[PDB]
RNA sequence: UGGGAGAGGUA
């Protein structure tokens, strides 16, 4: 829900315009139009900076039950940084095995 | 605030007030090193451990040993940096007293016969400079320090191995110190295993047999009996009623009158509490049930004599029978369940096919040693010395403590061998791990593993050789002569020596130091590594060990670590945390009482945080009083979860303490990505320092403490007024209060002027304080390669814009300005040092002279007439640096052509010509020749201009040193003489060097007088002879290598500026490469004027998800935009008061903030020099997860009047037009990375070869061509290139007719190709022939 | 190329024909492993030939059993211990006659495990008798030696030699040889001959394969050495070392920078780096044109750098096509051929396109640059491996030189459009007037505009058709009509282009034009693309 | 050791072998040489 | 000059 927010407010904000009447159309924001061009980065990554982080695992698999609910704008708090910190260790030795 | 902070002071935008200081961070090395070197005589660390546990030794019969004394450690011969200019270990040697007692055998205790006692000089073991450094053979190298598996006894399970049953199988482990393993274990049979040392595996039971335990023994302390008593021809079951829990009643338990449970039935809890509450003990059995359980205790009749039912035997009704009739009234049962109480010992020793104790002892031999005959007095010495034997098995106290722990014994000391009792404890909590009370261990947690620092390395190293030495000595005591044999022709020097110098020089751990800027120096210090000798590799490593586990939340930092093949291997230790008595590691915490956070602080471990809950750092607090929220954010068992304000018990000290060093370097850390955040913690430590350093308009505060304490600054000892500020040293007068009377009270702060470094960088000091200022204790008076004002100053900050521009940034590339390469701010120097060795060859010694034949002016321009390039003489590539010839004919001579050369006369004799060339593409300056020579060969002019130059520097120093030790007895001459008498114009109206021969009567003062001028006498006569100690130590030549003469040192100092290809990167991991340098008229201006110094790639912050980067951008603007406020001040000189209203506005500017700073303290000139340091911008210190947020930004954004966005309008400087989209305009604080494209770059046409495979070689430094690898094979081959494939097989490569045939052809215009065999082929055909294989091209 | 040869005094046993699994030699004479390796060790006996019934062929005796046999008969049985009674035992073997008796064994009754025990046997014997080999040549009598410039013995710096370790395994092999001929000279006793047979056998099969046998033969430093079987099998060996993957001359490597104002089949090669690749050419150049006489002169006027060299350099590196290879060369678009042009400075400057086939971005990425010599390999990088040529993707049919990330933001920002921008609802005479009135100023990328367009269709043959009319379009799609070459519609412009937009665009115009209007496309959307991402100014904030 | 025991040859059909030996590949502009060579060894 | 180990780093 927090993610269709996101991307709702995203896509269509541009809102303040006129020659007929106040109109809506796509946002020329940046981070929109570099997500939206295929150029570098997707929808998760858009979601990860403006809307929720999301649920992270735990390296026993498991999903842990509270999730990181701060963004990448907002700034984690000490203990949703050492969450993270196991997945991105994870992905980076992941990678290498690969 | 210091005088030295009130220059400069930077913003701090953080709210947690810190409670607790940052510590010194190179704690580790530091104490570790002096618990090895000082003398512990009670708690024995290092040396005197390893003596107390090796001395004394006796002969193998006992009538002489060896007694251990003390021990002294000597002085070290050379200072640290001249260990570094000779190229020798910075050492001390090692003396100890050791006395020598001879037993009489004719005597039954003849001890009084002989002492003899001297200092054996053995070992020359290594010192550690005063910032945790060792100089091993001139170079410095840091020993890192280890994380292995701690000692003591380690309960785990393969959670399925197993694939077709997919049990857990529990098993035991007892690691020790130093020693064999032992290993118990489970089988998919359910049947308890022993291997030793890793060896085959045996039952269980036969080492219990070697303990000398029978049946009996072993029955009645693994399992518990049920008693069944024959009456009447009726069976009695004694029965407790705590049995019948989860099983099924096999018959009808009854009572005398009462009925209980019924056929097919489950003995519930109820029928339990029935039980208890009417007390039977007595329940009778029919015979069925006896059929099924096990014998315990052995049945021998007392008419036959033989035995009837042994023990361990399965009883039924004929043995019963048998029993019953024999008249055994008692008979004892095992107890055996299927859920509490399994029968593994009894199966066991249904397996095990032992009899007795030495058969068990034969077995054990078999296994251990496979192949040797057995016999009883070996198996007994090898089961005795492999456990029980104080020498080859030791724990001592970190596995005895552990063991006591994971055994829930209540001593933490004890013995440091194992013991029957040890063994029968592990065995019975293996067992109830896997019965089900308990739980098994998991390896990555803290509890387990240790850092094994530097000094327990080194003692273990040293014990080794102690070892050898005293085999050896042991060896000669119980043979050679014992009366006129003194200690120290016994005691070798060479095998103690040999092996300290390995584990220094030559080990895993004992690497060479990166130390191209002082953070790679503290981080390199600061790191956990858990390979070495005794650990890990990168291929026994899973992702088991190299994933975060939650006990490392303070202890290790999760993102600092290589990002290779090392990614979990090389972890780097925190900021605040320290380390155990026994080597664990361990956190500051802050203890509350009753929601009051106190101020007292607990260190805790990894076992004791598991245990209590631990609040986040993140908490508000009501100014020393309770939480503000009721449910306030915690951790708890590993997890985090929420609680009440109540339940808290501990609090995180400060919210840096989650990460390391480099780490903690980095502002807005908590908006960056992990990955990235690691990539920029790992590109720290490889920032080259600039030509004149810069600091960080946004920084966290953290850069001071790294500055102090990374041992490169030179920090006041004793605060007071600097006398004389030079650029070579730094002469400062003591305050009154903090002198003694005793020395003078003048601290001479040399400073090293380009030294060079290990990563070919330069290390040079300049001063930062002014003469004629006071500081006190703890400034950083002299900055060092990368530092300004005492903050580490990595890089420099320019400005920086965020938009793509025509290509030129495309995939991370950087464009940057013609301002950045005109005002040399990149600019960097680098010293690399090239050394020409002077030989003795076989025909006559090399000689170094001007007289090189076959050469001319082009080259021998620059040399002088000794062979020396000048100091100061710009170089390039190719020319002479040493001339240096070697004979070619001969020297030595006969006296007959010795009456034939007064006759005729010499030749030249010196054909072939070694002399040292600059390698290509190295130019700059020499600044530097030090010509070390050996004692015995005679120098040249150029050697006795540099001892001359050395002798008149090394007088004026211990002048320098003379005059200020006279100022000092001048001064406490006039002290007693104060004391004495009052005497204050004649004191000063005579000279001040003429203050001896003034007297009065003869009384006690004038004894004083007397021993004063003996005592000036004598500091003349000390200074005289450390001049001729000096002169003596700089004119003797140094002990080289043999077969050499002399060594030739030349330093040449490139400058390296930046050109397209130089690798450049943020701290927030947004590295890249310069692709093109700009110029300053097609830069983009914004409405001001000013250009953008970098233009960077805004498509690197989705993708990457590094937003760090934009808020110091943003942050950095402000910064700038204060400072150019205040630079505008400054320039139209308005007012004091205006200068001093408008700083403390922009001071007091945060929500919340930490510091408070008033200028109403502050005088004239410190607000005006505080000013002229904020001209050039105003440093912000945001800390790490507690830092500025985009209110306290845009706040700090209308101060400055600035646009509020962060965004200006940038006119494109190219074509005039305006961009038609705001853009992000800011301060970057970039780095300049280790990576250069003139270490890059490399070319190769035709070179040398190599000798086994006659194909080219491989590497820059050698002239090596590019590798055409399998991968770069299967694309040709894709491709169908078979022609460039085969040119590319045969005539590029290792074929040598193909390879001169396509020179020549190539020469001379036709480009054809005359293909052959290749001899890798014929090296193949070759070694397999020699395998003995025929192997043979069948033609047709 | 000369071999040499140890006479070894007992014949030892090769341990490849024997530790190998399966055996071949537990195979051949049917006897177990661990009793072949008993016989071996000098533990136990063997009997060769027994007249009597109670001793057979292959009866592992102890020394006991065989002591109780010598004064028992004595004179009819020969049983002998070691190695040589294995080459024995092969030598007194007839193959044919068990290949014969086998092949009668298998016939009456098939279990499994003895099915294929026989039919691996008889496979064994057939494959003896069909090579024409002879069971006693698994047994060294005579052990080779390899050449010593292929053991060579190299020096240091130091004077000290740093020899291989095969003249190490030699000297072992040759010293207990030695040891051996002496001891049965000087009649020694039977325990300490024995003792040394075992140890020319360890030494012997040690140096044909260290770690296989036992505990592998460690050096001076601690380390096992290395062995023949060593130097070819592994991941260091000759084969996958030196015999696949060579070593090349006339190579190169740097940094790798962005040249965005170079074509698609150019690369940019630095002066100095390229006179070190290209420096036998400038040799011969300088000799034809007259300028050197000799071949030292030449050299001396190559390292001397003069103007007349950078000259003929600037003649030969014309078209002549260079190899820009980057590890790991994972598919086969990871070398490609490039014309290189001149540059000054110490970077390769590819072009934009090529690193996404390259999968290289510029955050200190090195590449290697190999220099065809012949006029074969020149044709081979020019014809088959040309970067105009490898457009499409084999992996699937997919053009890989494709905008990617900064051609995709402008190409995205040009045809996008907005709804009242600037001057929106005019008439243009074409994509002329639409470019003009941008660069003017008087109109917007994003204001919705007619144009008239004239597009041309195909006809049936390969003439071009042309229809001209009225399109409701932007001034930005307007501006991509002058790139877009004659052939494709309107409909390939008129959307808005993300990255799988434009990657149809360069398929439709492949599948249409063919490849070269398709290099000068891909060139001319790469150029509009980069000045309309400058001109647009796509920054990023925190707003 | 299986290939010496049984006596095998190797016929240099493989893009493999003919990398290892340093011939041409019978694999693109190599291919007519290779069948050329063929058959030459065919018709002799 | 060439060879072999150990440590670190870049893609
Ligand atoms: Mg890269």
């Amino acid at each position: 829900r927090v993610s269709k927010a996101m991307m709702d407010n995203l896509q269509t904000e541009t809102v303040i315009n006129r020659d007929g009447q106040e109109e809506k159309q796509v946002s020329f924001n940046s981070i929109y139009m570099m997500a939206d061009s295929g150029a570098r980065g997707s929808a998760a990554q858009i979601r990860q900076l403006a809307g929720m982080r999301g649920l992270m695992a735990k390296p026993d698999g498991s999903i842990i039950e509270t999730p990181i609910t701060a963004n990448f704008r907002e700034g984690l708090n000490v203990l949703q940084y050492f969450i993270s910190t196991h997945g991105a260790r994870k992905g980076l030795a992941d990678t290498a095995l690969k | 605030y210091s005088y030295t902070e009130k220059k400069r002071i930077r913003k701090d935008f953080g709210k947690r007030p810190q409670v607790l200081d940052v510590p010194y961070l190179l704690s580790i090395q530091l104490d570790s090193f002096q618990k090895f070197i000082e003398q512990d005589p009670e708690g024995q660390y290092g040396l005197e451990a390893a003596f107390r546990s090796v001395f004394p030794i006796q002969s193998y019969s006992g009538n002489s040993e060896l007694q251990y004394v003390s021990y002294r450690l000597g002085e070290p011969v050379f200072d640290v940096q001249e260990c570094q200019i000779r190229g020798v270990t910075y050492s001390a040697p090692l003396r100890v007293k050791l006395r020598l007692v001879i037993y009489e055998r004719e005597a039954p205790e003849g001890t009084v016969k002989d002492i003899k006692e001297q200092e054996v000089y053995m070992g020359e073991i290594p010192l550690m400079t005063d910032n945790g450094t060792f100089v091993i053979n001139g170079t410095e190298r840091v020993i890192v320090s280890q994380l292995h598996r701690s000692p003591g006894v380690f309960f785990d399970s393969d959670k399925g191995k197993t694939h077709s049953s997919g049990k857990v199988l529990y098993n035991a482990r007892i690691i020790p110190y130093r020693g064999s393993w032992l290993d118990f274990e489970f089988d998919p049979k359910d049947n308890l295993f022993v291997r030793i040392d890793r060896r085959r595996k045996l039952p269980a039971t036969i080492i219990l047999r070697a303990l000398n335990y029978t049946t009996e023994q072993i029955l009645d302390l693994f399992f518990e009996k049920v008693i069944f008593e024959i009456r009447d021809n009726k069976l009695q079951m004694e029965l407790v009623p705590e049995r019948l829990r989860g099983e099924t009643a096999s018959f009808d338990i009854e009572a005398n009158g009462k009925v209980y449970v019924e056929k097919g039935r489950r003995i519930t809890a109820r029928h339990i509490r029935q039980l208890e509450k009417d007390d039977v003990k007595l329940i009778e059995v029919p015979v069925e049930y006896i059929a099924g359980k096990v014998v315990a205790k052995d049945y021998i009749d007392e008419s036959t004599g033989e035995l009837i039912c042994a023990a361990n035997m399965e009883l039924s009704l004929d043995l019963l029978a048998k029993l019953s009739q024999s008249g055994h009234k008692r008979i004892e049962t095992l107890f055996t369940n299927d859920l509490d109480h399994g029968p593994y010992i009894s199966e066991t020793l249904r397996v095990d096919p032992t009899n007795d104790r030495l058969s068990a002892l034969v077995e054990i031999y078999r296994m251990m040693r496979p192949g040797e005959p057995p016999t009883r007095e070996a198996a007994e010495s090898l089961f005795e010395n492999l456990f029980f034997s104080e020498d080859r098995y030791d724990l001592s106290a970190v596995g005895r403590m552990k063991f006591n722990r994971s055994l829930l014994r209540e001593e933490i000391e004890g013995s440091g061998i194992l013991s029957k009792d040890d063994i029968i404890d592990v065995m019975k909590k293996l067992i109830d791990i896997r019965n089900g009370k308990g739980e098994v261990d998991d390896i990555d947690h803290l509890g387990n593993r240790r850092i094994r620092s530097v000094g327990e390395m080194a003692e273990n190293q040293f014990r080794v050789g102690l070892v050898r030495v005293e085999r050896a000595v042991k060896e000669r005591l119980s043979l050679g002569d014992l009366d006129t044999l003194m200690p120290q022709d016994m005691i070798n020097a060479k095998p103690i020596s040999a092996a300290v110098k390995e584990f220094f020089g030559s080990s895993q751990l004992s690497q060479f130091m990166d130390q191209n800027n002082p953070l790679s120096e503290i981080t390199h210090k600061r790191r956990i590594s858990a390979l070495g000798p005794g650990g890990l590799t990168r291929e026994r490593a899973g992702f088991e060990v190299r994933d975060v586990h939650p006990t490392h939340y303070g202890r290790v930092c999760p993102i600092e670590t290589p990002e290779g093949p090392n990614i979990g291997l090389i972890n780097s230790l925190s900021v605040y945390a320290q380390t155990n008595e026994y080597g664990f590691l361990e956190t500051p915490y802050r203890k509350v009482t009753d929601g009051v956070v106190t101020d007292e602080i607990h260190y805790l471990s990894a076992i004791e945080e598991g245990n209590y809950v631990i609040a986040q750092a993140n908490s508000n607090l009501d100014e020393e009083g309770h939480f503000v929220e009721d449910l306030v954010t915690c951790r708890s068992k590993g997890e985090s979860s929420l609680f009440s304000r109540d339940q808290v018990d501990y609090m995180d000290v400060s919210t840096q303490q989650v990460v390391s060093v480099g780490a903690s370097l980095i502002p807005f850390l908590e908006h960056d990505d992990a990955n990235r955040a690691l990539m920029g913690a790992n590109m720290q430590r490889q920032a080259v320092p600039t030509l004149r350093a810069d600091k960080p308009l946004v920084g966290t505060g953290m850069e001071r403490a790294v500055a102090v304490d990374s041992g490169v600054t030179a920090v006041a000892k004793r605060g007071g007024v600097v006398q004389y500020v030079d650029a070579s040293r730094i002469v400062i007068k003591v305050n009154e209060d903090e002198m003694y009377p005793g020395e003078a009270g003048i601290d001479i702060y040399n400073l090293t002027k380009y030294t060079r470094s290990n990563q070919n960088t330069c290390i040079n000091q300049m001063p930062c304080v002014s003469l004629g200022e006071p500081v006190e204790r703890g400034d950083v008076l002299a900055d060092g390669p990368s530092t300004d004002l005492g903050e580490l100053a990595l890089g420099q900050n320019m400005r920086v814009a965020f938009m793509p521009w025509n290509g030129y940034n495309f995939e991370d590339s950087i464009l940057v300005s013609e301002r950045v390469v005109q005002e040399d701010r990149f600019t960097t120097i680098h010293i690399q040092e090239l050394a020409c060795v002077s030989r003795d060859t076989k025909l006559g010694p090399e000689e170094i002279t001007a007289d090189i034949p076959n050469v001319g002016e082009a080259a021998l321009s620059k040399l002088d007439e000794s062979g020396i390039v000048y100091i100061g003489a710009e170089v390039t590539g190719g020319d002479i640096l040493v001339g240096k010839v070697t004979p070619k004919g001969e020297t030595q001579l006969t006296p007959e052509e010795k009456l034939l050369r007064a006759i005729f006369g010499e030749k030249a004799s010196d054909v072939k010509d070694s002399s040292l060339r600059v390698p290509n593409g190295v130019s700059g300056t020499v600044i530097d020749v030090q010509v070390f020579t050996r004692d015995g060969v005679e120098k040249d002019k150029r050697a006795l201009e540099i001892e001359e130059m050395q002798l008149k520097q090394a007088k004026k120093d211990l002048s320098e040193e003379l005059q200020i030790l006279e100022a000092g007895l001048f001064s406490r001459i006039r002290a007693v003489l104060v004391a004495g008498g009052v005497e204050a114009e004649k004191l000063d109206k005579l000279p001040r060097d003429r203050w001896l021969e003034l007297g009065l009567t003869d009384e006690e003062k004038q004894n004083q007088l007397e021993q004063l001028a003996e005592q000036y006498d004598e500091l003349k006569h000390e200074f005289e002879k450390k001049l001729e100690a000096k002169r003596r130590k700089i004119t003797q030549g140094d002990d080289l290598a043999p077969g050499v003469l002399k060594i030739v040192k030349v330093y040449l100092a490139v400058k390296r500026r930046i050109q397209p290809g130089d690798k450049m990167a943020g701290r927030h991991g947004n590295k890249g490469v310069i692709s093109k340098i700009n110029p300053i008229e097609d830069m983009p201006y914004d409405e001001n004027g000013t250009p953008v110094d970098i233009v960077l790639n805004p498509l690197g912050v989705p993708s990457r998800m590094n937003i760090g980067q934009i808020l110091e951008t943003h942050l950095g603007m402000a910064a700038k935009g204060i400072g150019d406020k205040i630079n505008a001040m400054l320039k139209q000189q308005q007012e004091v008061a205006k200068l001093r209203e408008f700083i403390q506005r922009a001071y007091d500017l945060g929500a919340d903030v930490r510091q408070k700073v008033d200028l109403s303290t502050f005088s004239d000139e410190e607000v005006m020099r505080l000013a002229e340091n904020l001209r050039k911008g105003m440093p912000i210190a945001t800390p790490v997860f507690d830092g500025a947020k985009e209110a306290e930004i845009k706040e700090l954004l209308k101060l400055g009047d600035l646009p509020t966005s962060g965004q200006i309008r940038l006119y494109d400087g190219r074509t005039g037009e305006q961009f038609e989209r705001p853009v992000t305009v800011g301060y970057m604080y970039m780095l300049k990375l280790n990576h250069l494209v003139d270490d890059k770059m490399h070319a190769r046409s035709t070179g040398s070869y190599s000798l086994v495979t006659q194909q080219p070689l491989g590497g820059k430094a050698q002239f090596g061509g590019q590798r055409f690898g399998e991968m770069e094979v299967w694309a040709l081959e894709a491709y169908g290139a078979a022609y460039t494939l085969q040119e590319m097989l045969t005539v590029k490569s290792d074929d040598v007719n193909g390879r001169t045939k396509m020179y020549k052809n190539i020469v001379d215009g036709n480009h054809q190709m005359e293909p052959g065999m290749p001899e890798s082929f014929n090296v193949l055909l070759k070694e397999i022939r020699s395998l003995g294989i025929n192997i043979e091209l069948e033609d047709e | 190329e000369r071999m040499g040869h140890i006479e070894l005094a007992s014949p030892t046993a090769h341990i490849w024909f024997l530790k190998s699994l399966p055996s071949r030699i537990g195979l051949l004479l049917d006897m177990p492993l661990r009793d072949i390796e008993r016989v071996l060790y000098f533990e136990s006996y063997v009997v060769i030939e027994g007249g009597m019934t109670n001793l057979e062929r292959q009866q592992i005796l102890t020394e006991e059993q065989y002591l109780d046999a010598l004064e028992e008969f004595g004179d009819e049985f020969d049983a002998k211990m070691g190695a040589e009674a294995i080459q024995a035992l092969l030598k007194s073997m007839d193959l044919e006659q068990e290949c014969e008796q086998l092949r009668e064994e298998l016939n009456e009754t098939n279990s499994e495990t003895k099915r294929k025990k026989l039919t691996k046997r008889i496979k064994l014997l057939e494959a003896f008798v069909q090579s024409g080999n002879k069971p006693e040549w698994m047994i060294l009598t005579v052990l080779p030696v390899l050449p010593p410039d292929l053991r060579p013995l190299v020096p240091l710096d130091g004077g000290r030699f740093a020899t291989s370790d095969l003249n190490d395994l030699y000297r072992r092999v040759i010293n207990r040889n030695n040891r051996l001929k002496r001891l049965l000279d000087l009649a020694a006793p039977d325990i300490i001959v024995r003792n040394e047979k075992r140890m020319l056998q360890e030494a012997v099969d040690a140096l044909l394969d260290n770690g296989r046998r036992g505990r592998a033969i460690t050096g001076s430093n601690k380390r096992p050495l290395k062995s023949l079987a060593d130097m070819i099998k592994g991941k260091q060996g000759r084969f996958r070392q030196n015999l696949l993957g060579k070593r090349v001359d006339y190579s190169g490597r740097s940094v790798i920078t962005v040249g965005p104002y170079l074509r698609l089949h150019q690369c940019g090669l630095p002066k100095k780096m390229a006179l070190e690749l290209f420096k036998p050419f400038i040799y011969g150049k300088l000799e034809l044109r007259g300028l050197a006489t000799t071949i030292k002169a030449a050299k001396k006027m190559v390292e001397r750098e003069e103007a007349v060299v950078w000259d003929i350099l600037d003649e030969v590196i014309r078209e002549h096509p260079v190899l820009l290879n980057r590890a790991p060369t994972l598919h086969r678009l990871g070398i490609q051929a490039f014309e290189p042009v001149l540059i000054e400075g110490k970077a390769i400057q590819l072009h934009p396109l090529v690193c996404a086939a390259y999968n290289a971005d510029f955050d200190g990425d090195q590449m290697a640059v190999h220099v065809p010599l012949t006029l074969e390999a020149q044709l081979e990088a020019r014809a088959l491996m040309m970067s105009t040529n490898n457009i499409l993707s084999p992996a699937n049919g997919e053009p890989i030189i494709v905008p990617s990330q900064d051609v995709v933001l402008g190409l995205y920002y040009m045809t996008r459009d907005c709804v009242n921008a600037k001057g929106e609802g005019m008439v243009l005479t074409g994509p002329k007037e639409a470019e003009r009135l941008y660069r003017s100023g008087l109109a917007s990328l994003h204001a919705r505009v007619k144009v008239r367009i004239t597009e041309y269709e195909k006809d049936a043959n390969g003439e071009l058709v042309a229809k001209t009319s009225l399109k409701d379009t932007t001034v930005g799609r307007a501006i991509l009509w002058m790139i877009v070459p004659k052939g494709l519609p309107y409909s390939i412009v008129n959307q808005a282009l993300g990255k799988k937009a434009i990657s149809k665009m360069l398929n439709t115009c492949y599948r249409i034009l063919g490849l070269k209007p398709t290099v000068i496309f891909a060139d001319q959307i790469m150029y509009t693309g980069f000045a309309y991402a400058a001109r647009s100014g796509a920054s990023v904030g925190i707003d | 050791t299986e290939a010496a025991v049984a006596g095998k040859r190797d016929e240099l059909r493989g893009l493999k072998e003919n990398v290892i030996v340093g011939r041409l590949i019978p694999a693109g502009t190599g291919y007519a040489y290779h069948q050329d060579r063929m058959r030459r060894r065919a018709a002799g």
